[PDB]
């Protein structure tokens, strides 16, 4: 039983990290800034450590419901750090080749991409005891190198005369987890996703 | 005796190699006798109702001496630390200090959604004070804070604690003016007590930056 | 071509699978692995680190008053100090420890614990305590003479101000909803003897670590956290 | 013909173990506490023995009928012993990563998971001559370690304007069966799934 | 002669190693001469119309002697049994006992949906009596009850039966106060009969716990 | 890639099949096999008892 | 045949993939590789020019 | 205590070894124990 307590076996678990329902007739898509700070259950597992080095295995699961279910084609373009995120459903950045788009359907098995380790440094600073900006307006606890990127998902199809809600569940499973410098488990509840405020 | 550079400490009453790592150089300029010295901070008045003290590193040493010059003139730093905390009590004082060195101690404010500012984090030589030391001021638990490198100053047994911090970063070199790797956190778990006086046992913190590297001189 | 057929369980997203998938950015070399100090390869290394118990399991103990037990002239010759219900699962003295927070991610826990009680009085302060490991099964001892019979160790505090108290094999969630797997009680043996300059009130810090035989399996979610401001800023 | 009488060949048979039709517009899902005591045909085969050690190979087969058949996405999250079961279709426990969810569709081949051997002890006490609780209110014949878990199945999709019944057939096939201490075959009919009362 | 510990049996007229397994220790305290002894139970008045008797183990021995102390003071037990049933008849009595040792004999009540309580299962030294011995009081069949370890006491041939029970559990150690592994079931298949008297042949049950282990002393 | 084609009998749930399927809880070590007395490997051993 | 099952990420067009696909005109021999001067194998060779 | 359940089929006689006593070592010799026999069946 000493092998289930491996940090590989402790953290590599495809937990839900993003869930947003967008209508179709953010305007009719959604972008999700890839952080581990979204849900309180995976965050407290990852706030057990200080430095993490993991490849995320993002599995985009798209459901659909009207108001016959249509068979759509979706795009799940991953906008990395530095590249620009789309502001519209039909913007030019969806056509950008150098971003890692993946084209899938609702009726397919869920799309699955392995986002690599994309920090500038050798590990993700889960807790950063510093400041990003070089002035005093820079936010605390935000490493400039911690940014995974942006997962931008739209419907490739044109406008259809049916109005229908598209709910997208994004499942992240960290891979090849190397973890450094364990921390105490956080006992008090969270107050924001940006910082470690307590009540 | 702890003599590094010109500053010496004739300490008169046990290393904690933090995460088992002795600080070495990067496999940059290397000030070996200019900065590798005990920048003894001000001794803190430890009363009974004291909550704790925190010194973020190298924020505690950005204004002090040759290391303080080489922060405000260079751009990156790579340096382990050697913190010698000594809490000189008699045989009639009681208490227990968790002298714990917390890496990447991202603090949290109490009862607000606003992040802590530059003023609430980068204190310097004066150091800080735990507003809620039971939760380390980051929502975690003091009870589990021994997962970090730490030594106990139990005034029954010892008055000193020596923690040897390595280079603790994902990056090879980082900002001294913006980023603070470690945080020497001295928290009195068992408070000070003696009946005849509401006494003070001053806690001397001496932080010697081991194996300094620097780059980017302007 | 190769004649294939689809099994049941085809096109399913099983969340606990381990399949090599297509990387989003191939021919992208990440930042190389630098030797960062203190790699945890195994969560048992987090658990085997000693961590303070909340051995003041009484009402109106707010914050750091839970981590210490005041012994003084108020404590009688053989009265009581504390009992520690060995319930990693339940809300007690072991809930907010490293052994009691990592093992709330895991259902079955099976191994030897290791308590450590550090005395935090003056150097002149002498006196005896009586730590009594009580197994699972019966009543908790209320008098000190009842506590004489089980496992235990009379603890004077002169030279040795710390006691390693090896709790034996437990196997944890093996008996039932984890109710009660025993106690560690401490009574006053003699009295607390301090001079006229030391404080009349001393204190005890209790640690707990798991030993190297501590095993853990069947991962679940922790019930500790549960319910954010600017939570939708990731979608903005 | 001495090989078909192997206990591996005698018990490894994907018999139906659960069948519940839930509506959609337990409230609009179903959880099934995984026991072998459900149907009288597989139970009498497994009450031939005292101690069983088997990996269950659960095959969730979902049909659908209205009142065009919609193409839904289902979840078949296995809640083990100790973890919490959902009480609603949209509760937080469906999002819990550490539970073994599997996401499948109606139009896919049936979802199939191999639940491992999950007793605390070395075999499942089919008959337990003892009591679970430590008081006299504890039930007889219920081993605390015999619990497989809970198979909780919902429809991942949001509300759709059609009202339709979803019938889910769960097929369990024990695997790697090691069986100890055979018993007489039960001759009298059952009276309850919890105990061995006879009439 | 069957002498274990201090209690001896000078039995005067064939082991059944149950499932071919001789009881050994766990590869804990091991009372080897304190508890390894024949706790001879009360002899049961076997008339013609007697249905049967059952003694759940170690429920039959939780109140008796050094094993009865080591149940109500320890917490777990690991112990095989050696049951010597002797049914001392003359050469004029007839009958047949199925002295069968049923592992995990989960009983069932007759004609109700309610499970049997603590009172209906944990009888102790007094033992039980089969309400419906044709179905073993668990809905199964007496006709197939020889699948368990068993010996026949056919009073034409023998008066005794010796069954050597091993540790029969999935668990390595279990509860003596809650769980009962085996069940010595003595069922007269062919009833007692003689014309001159409605006679009695008392059936002496002697249960020696072989290779006792214990843990958890309070 | 590997050029494949679906046979008849694809995507069927045949109840008597023996295919290795994806375990729900991998990297979960079950309770080890302890020597419980009286293992029945073969149902003829049940039948040959009188 | 060979018993297979579809993974998640099946039937997706990931734009950065590298899979050998069916050529539109097989058994068509292109123009052979002639030594044209100044091959750039690596974009750093473009950058290192002043 | 010490004892031995004695059926009478074949063995109609029981040697019952009483252990070491030392006799007039405890006190006027009052009571140095008993050998009791009950009906078993």
């Amino acid at each position: 039983g000493v092998s289930e307590t491996l940090v590989e076996n402790f953290l590599s678990r495809a937990a839900l990290v993003s869930k947003r329902s967008f209508e179709y007739k953010d305007k009719n898509f959604f972008k999700w800034t890839i952080n581990t700070r979204s849900f309180v259950q995976l965050r407290r597992k990852l706030e057990l450590f200080t430095y993490l080095r993991f490849d995320a295995e993002i599995t985009i699961l798209t459901t659909v419901a009207v108001n016959g279910l249509p068979d759509l084609t979706l795009q799940a373009m991953f906008v990395p750090t530095g590249a620009l995120t789309p502001e519209k459903q039909d913007s030019f950045h969806w056509q950008s080749g150098s971003n890692a788009s993946v084209f899938f359907k609702i009726s397919d098995p869920p799309a699955r991409i392995t986002i690599p380790f994309m920090c500038i440094n050798s590990a993700y600073s889960v807790f950063y005891d510093g400041f990003a900006g070089f002035e005093k307006n820079g936010l605390y606890g935000i490493n400039p190198a911690d940014t995974i990127g942006n997962l931008c998902v739209r419907i490739v199809n044109e406008h259809q005369p049916v109005g229908f809600t598209v709910t997208v569940r994004v499942y992240m499973k960290p891979k090849h987890i190397k973890a450094w410098a364990p921390r105490p488990p956080r006992t008090l509840p969270y107050m924001s996703i940006a910082n470690a405020n307590y009540k | 005796q702890l003599k590094l550079g010109n500053s010496a400490i004739v300490t008169q009453e046990n290393y904690c190699c933090a995460y088992g790592e002795w600080p070495n150089y990067l496999p940059p300029t290397q000030p070996e006798t200019a900065t590798d010295r005990f920048y003894t901070l001000k001794s803190v008045k430890w009363e009974t109702g004291s909550t704790g003290w925190w010194w973020k590193l190298p924020d505690a040493l950005n204004n002090i001496g040759m290391f303080g010059q080489n922060v405000q003139h260079h751009y990156l730093y790579r340096s382990g630390f050697l913190i010698h905390v000594q809490c000189n009590a008699t045989k009639f004082h009681q208490g227990a200090l968790l002298v714990v060195a917390i890496p990447e101690h991202q603090r949290g404010a109490h009862n607000t959604n606003t992040s802590p500012g530059f003023d609430d984090i980068m204190k310097g030589e004066e150091g800080g004070t735990f507003n809620h030391p039971y939760v380390l001021d980051d929502g975690t638990s003091l009870a589990c804070a021994t997962i970090f490198p730490h030594q106990w100053i139990n005034l029954r047994t010892n008055n000193s604690a020596t923690i040897v911090l390595p280079w603790m970063n994902a990056a090879p070199m980082d900002f001294p003016l913006r980023h603070n790797q470690w945080t020497l956190a001295i928290i009195p778990v068992v408070p000070l007590g003696t009946r005849t006086t509401s006494s003070m046992v001053p806690i001397t913190v001496s932080i010697a930056p081991m194996c300094c590297e620097f780059n980017g001189l302007r | 071509g190769v004649p294939t057929y689809l099994l049941p369980g085809s096109g399913q997203f099983l969340t606990t699978d381990d399949h090599s998938s297509a990387p989003a950015l191939p021919c992208f070399n990440p930042t190389p692995e630098m030797h960062i100090p203190g790699q945890v390869r195994n969560m048992l290394e987090v658990v085997q680190v000693e961590s303070m118990m909340e051995i003041n399991n009484t009402e109106s103990a707010v914050g750091m008053e839970r981590l210490k037990v005041d012994i003084s002239a108020l404590t009688d010759v053989d009265q009581l100090l504390f009992n520690i219900p060995l319930d990693i699962q339940l809300d007690g003295p072991l809930r907010n420890t490293l052994v009691g927070n990592i093992s709330r991610y895991y259902t079955h826990w099976s191994g030897s614990l290791e308590m450590t009680f550090m005395f935090c009085g003056s150097f002149m302060a002498a006196g005896k305590l009586i730590l009594c490991y009580t197994p699972p099964g019966g009543s908790c001892p209320t008098t000190r003479e009842t506590a004489m019979l089980g496992t235990h160790i009379v603890w004077d505090f002169g030279l040795q101000s710390s006691v390693t108290l090896i709790i034996p094999w437990i196997s944890g969630s093996h008996y039932r909803t984890n109710a009660n797997v025993g106690y560690v009680t401490c009574f006053m043996q003699t009295n607390l003897i301090v001079p006229s300059e030391s404080s009349d009130t001393c204190s005890l810090i209790g640690f707990i670590a798991a030993k190297d035989d501590f095993s853990l399996r069947l991962m679940r979610d922790s019930p500790d956290i549960g319910q954010l401001h600017a939570a939708e800023a990731a979608y903005q």
